[PDB]
């Protein structure tokens, strides 16, 4: 039996102005099996509110979830996404880049 | 401009845990719309769109059993893989499946689905012809025999080709305003450093739908496909889809790139260069 | 809506 590493994308809903509201999304895909753990961070805290969408799958039957929450991007604050799985050896951390 | 109608089901064993799991989201092109979860405290068939909200009782009840009978039909799939496979009733595994119809623009069936995985590789799929059944080793073969002595594929075929693009149309009508639009990319190309004498472009499409887009890079006219990254298109969480294509271009070189972007929400395809 | 025919494996 194969198991299958997740792809992360750490971005943000509407683009990034300081101040506004908005809203942190970790995209997880590619991975197997569906089992997995994806935190939001701020600062390196687990956020408060986070929400996540139904698991589904692609053509090659790889899962996928968007986890997402409201955040006010500013200049002091880091953000980041935290995902754990059976093929990691520890939970993996991508930091938010505003330019990705 | 064709449309489509696609479930998707997952069932996951987890021995010592009780049952297994079983998942099923449905979805209309890129715009999901059910959603039936075993492990919900009340598991029933739930709205996931707003313009599926104002279905019939008789509705979500008959989809709620439905969904019910499919997961214990599962649950008896995992157990029959088991048997199959030879395997141990410790080990987790998993099985999906998708199915559903591409409605042509002639109204008509252009493609119909009905695929399945073990553990996250090929088990059995409805063949184009929609009457055979293609088998990916020989313990599915034994579920061809099954499928084939019941005429499975004739029902199947008659589910597709009716109540399925029935539905489908139904569902585009009565959600026309978010299922029938078609919402082009806001683009823009980005530098950043890499190197001493290397740089990046970045191109941006942004909150466009449906999901399908094109986006490449040309460097003078001619297609370039070296030192690129193309990001696997991504959800905005509110209905639209983003995705951007990278280059790795030698400082003072970057005039003679351009970014073009293929999208049906656009009149005509885009042209893009790096601007002050 | 989904379908009726779901056969085992």
């Amino acid at each position: 039996m194969i198991q299958r590493t997740p792809k992360i994308q750490v971005y943000s809903r509407h683009p990034p102005e300081n101040g506004k509201p908005n809203f942190l999304n970790c995209y997880v895909s590619g991975f197997h099996p569906s089992d997995i753990e994806v935190d939001l961070l701020k600062n390196g805290e687990k956020m408060g509110k986070v929400e996540h969408s139904d698991l589904s799958f692609s053509k090659d039957w790889s899962f996928y979830l968007l986890y997402y929450t409201e955040f006010t991007p500013n200049e002091k604050d880091e953000y980041a996404c935290r995902v754990n799985h059976v093929t990691l050896s520890g939970p993996r951390t991508v930091k938010w880049d505003r330019d990705m | 401009g064709s449309h489509s109608m696609k479930y998707f089901y997952t069932s996951v064993s987890r021995p010592g845990r009780g049952e297994p799991r079983f998942i099923s989201v449905g979805y209309v092109d890129d715009t999901q719309f059910v959603r039936f979860d075993s492990d919900a405290e009340s598991p029933r068939e739930e709205p996931r769109a707003p313009w599926v909200e104002q279905e019939g009782p008789e509705y979500w009840e008959e989809a709620t059993r439905r969904a019910k009978e499919a997961a214990q039909t599962h649950r008896e799939n995992l157990r029959t893989a088991l048997r199959y496979y030879n395997q141990s009733e410790a080990g987790s595994h998993t099985i999906q499946k998708m199915y559903g119809c591409d409605l042509g623009p002639d109204g008509r069936l252009l493609r119909g689905y009905h695929q399945s995985a073990y553990d996250g590789k090929d088990y059995i799929a409805l063949n184009g012809d929609l009457r055979s059944w293609t088998a990916a080793d020989m313990a599915a073969q034994n579920t061809q025999r099954k499928w084939e002595g019941n005429r499975y594929a004739e029902r199947f075929r008659a589910y597709l080709e009716g109540e399925c693009l029935e539905w489908l149309r139904r569902y585009l009508e009565n959600g026309k305003e978010t299922l029938q639009r078609a919402d082009p990319p806001k683009t823009h190309v980005t530098h950043h450093p890499v190197s001493d004498h290397e740089a990046t472009l970045r191109c941006w499409a942004l909150g466009f739908y449906p999901a399908e887009i094109t986006l490449t890079w040309q460097r003078d006219g001619e297609e370039q496909t070296q030192d690129t990254e193309f990001v696997e298109t991504r959800p905005g969480g509110d209905g639209t889809f983003q995705k951007w294509g990278a280059v790795v271009v030698p400082s003072g070189e970057e005039q003679r790139y351009t970014c073009h972007v293929q999208h049906e929400g656009l009149p005509e395809p885009l042209t893009l260069r790096w601007e002050p | 809506q989904t379908s009726q025919w779901d056969d085992p494996w």
